[PDB]
């Protein structure tokens, strides 16, 4: 039916594998059997059934007992049509599984596609929580120095300083150039949309991370200065706001005549925050005076 | 809707809600602002939105 040209019998063969997945246990043919589900599936192009199937795809598995050889390849013909499917967030359970292929096969070719796709779901990853544990996985990798990016995963690493993208330009050009390491950033672009939707978003992402980043940052650094300094509009400022809002900017202090924004200076209620400020700062100023003098006074008795 | 029943209290009960929602969407996050600037991407008029919000 694949060479027939008939893709009206699709429905009917995954309609019939959910049948023939349950009532009995199958190690080897299931494994075998599965790739039907993904393989019509490309000319079908359905939102509610891949929502279906990869849901009863990934269900129940761990290790062991699979062996078709080749699963690391059909594991990258799994997630990848959930990430055409889905955006970005999706090949975060996808892309962090890829380190155990570097140790089956040879690693000559994992600079290309492992090394590659390390970096992503690390980038796509979560501000609020993952973002704190999972860059530590990829850390310690003799392999990770080797890589030219290093540098941009060490700025997007912590303590971001604010740079002009124009010197990335020619970076990325350069990484476009280069076949040497991660070379199939055409392939990666080889959608027209995509990669513009990919580059913007990614684009939005750190300009929201940076933004992130100073929030917590009591220091007031004046974002209408910055907008002169970036030198952009306004008015993807105020759309990046409208990503804000559902960023959970909902504390912030602004301004009816300028346009200088605040992160603090709450109303400050008496018995709340000054209140334990003055707390944790007489206590560990009290504490800390109790222990060097008296360290000192037991200091002084070694000249005797 | 010129031989709509009484349900159009309940319509506009509804328009009132997803006003409410609007309401509580865009000017929750300012603390102040504009009124004509957020009130641009509405692009309707600030008398009646002025009298459910002080309601």
């Amino acid at each position: 039916k694949e060479q027939n040209g008939d893709v009206k019998e699709a429905a009917s063969i995954l309609q019939e594998l959910q049948v023939e997945t349950y009532g009995s246990m199958e190690k080897k043919e299931r494994v075998e059997f599965i790739l039907e589900q993904m393989r019509l599936c490309l000319a079908v192009k359905d939102y509610i059934r891949t929502q279906i199937i990869s849901k009863k795809i990934n269900t129940k598995f761990f290790q062991e007992e699979n062996t078709e050889k080749l699963k690391l390849k059909y594991y990258n013909l799994m997630i990848q049509l959930d990430q055409h499917e889905g955006s970005y967030l999706s090949i975060c359970k996808h892309y962090r599984a890829i380190y155990d292929t570097p140790c089956i096969q040879a690693e000559s070719e994992k600079w290309q596609q492992a090394l590659k796709s390390v970096v992503l779901y690390v980038i796509l990853a979560p501000f609020d929580n993952e973002q704190s544990d999972l860059v530590h996985r990829i850390s310690g990798d003799k392999k990770l120095e080797e890589i030219p990016k290093y540098k941009d995963l060490l700025k997007l690493f912590t303590t971001m300083e604010l740079m002009r993208w124009s010197t990335l330009v020619e970076d990325y050009g350069m990484e476009l150039r280069k076949g040497s390491l991660e070379s199939p950033a055409t392939d990666v672009f080889g959608s027209t949309e995509e990669g513009e939707k990919r580059w913007k978003d990614l684009k939005n992402r750190v300009v929201e991370h940076n933004i992130r980043i100073m929030a917590k940052y009591y220091t007031r650094i004046t974002m209408k200065r910055m907008a002169q300094l970036l030198d952009l509009s306004v008015d993807e400022s105020e759309a990046f706001l409208s990503n804000l809002v559902v960023n959970k900017t909902i504390f912030a202090k602004v301004d009816r005549l300028a346009g200088i924004i605040n992160f603090q200076r709450p109303k400050d209620p008496n018995n709340l925050l000054n209140d334990w400020s003055q707390k944790l700062n007489s206590l560990m100023s009290l504490v800390n005076k109790t222990t060097h003098l008296i360290a000192k006074e037991e200091m002084i008795h070694n000249l005797q | 809707l010129r031989d709509d029943p009484i349900i159009s209290t309940h319509l506009a009960k509804l328009y009132d809600n997803l006003l409410e929602q609007n309401l509580i969407r865009v000017i929750e996050p300012f603390s102040r602002v504009q009124i004509e600037h957020i009130s641009s991407l509405i692009k309707l008029s600030k008398a009646d939105v002025e009298r459910k919000l002080s309601q």
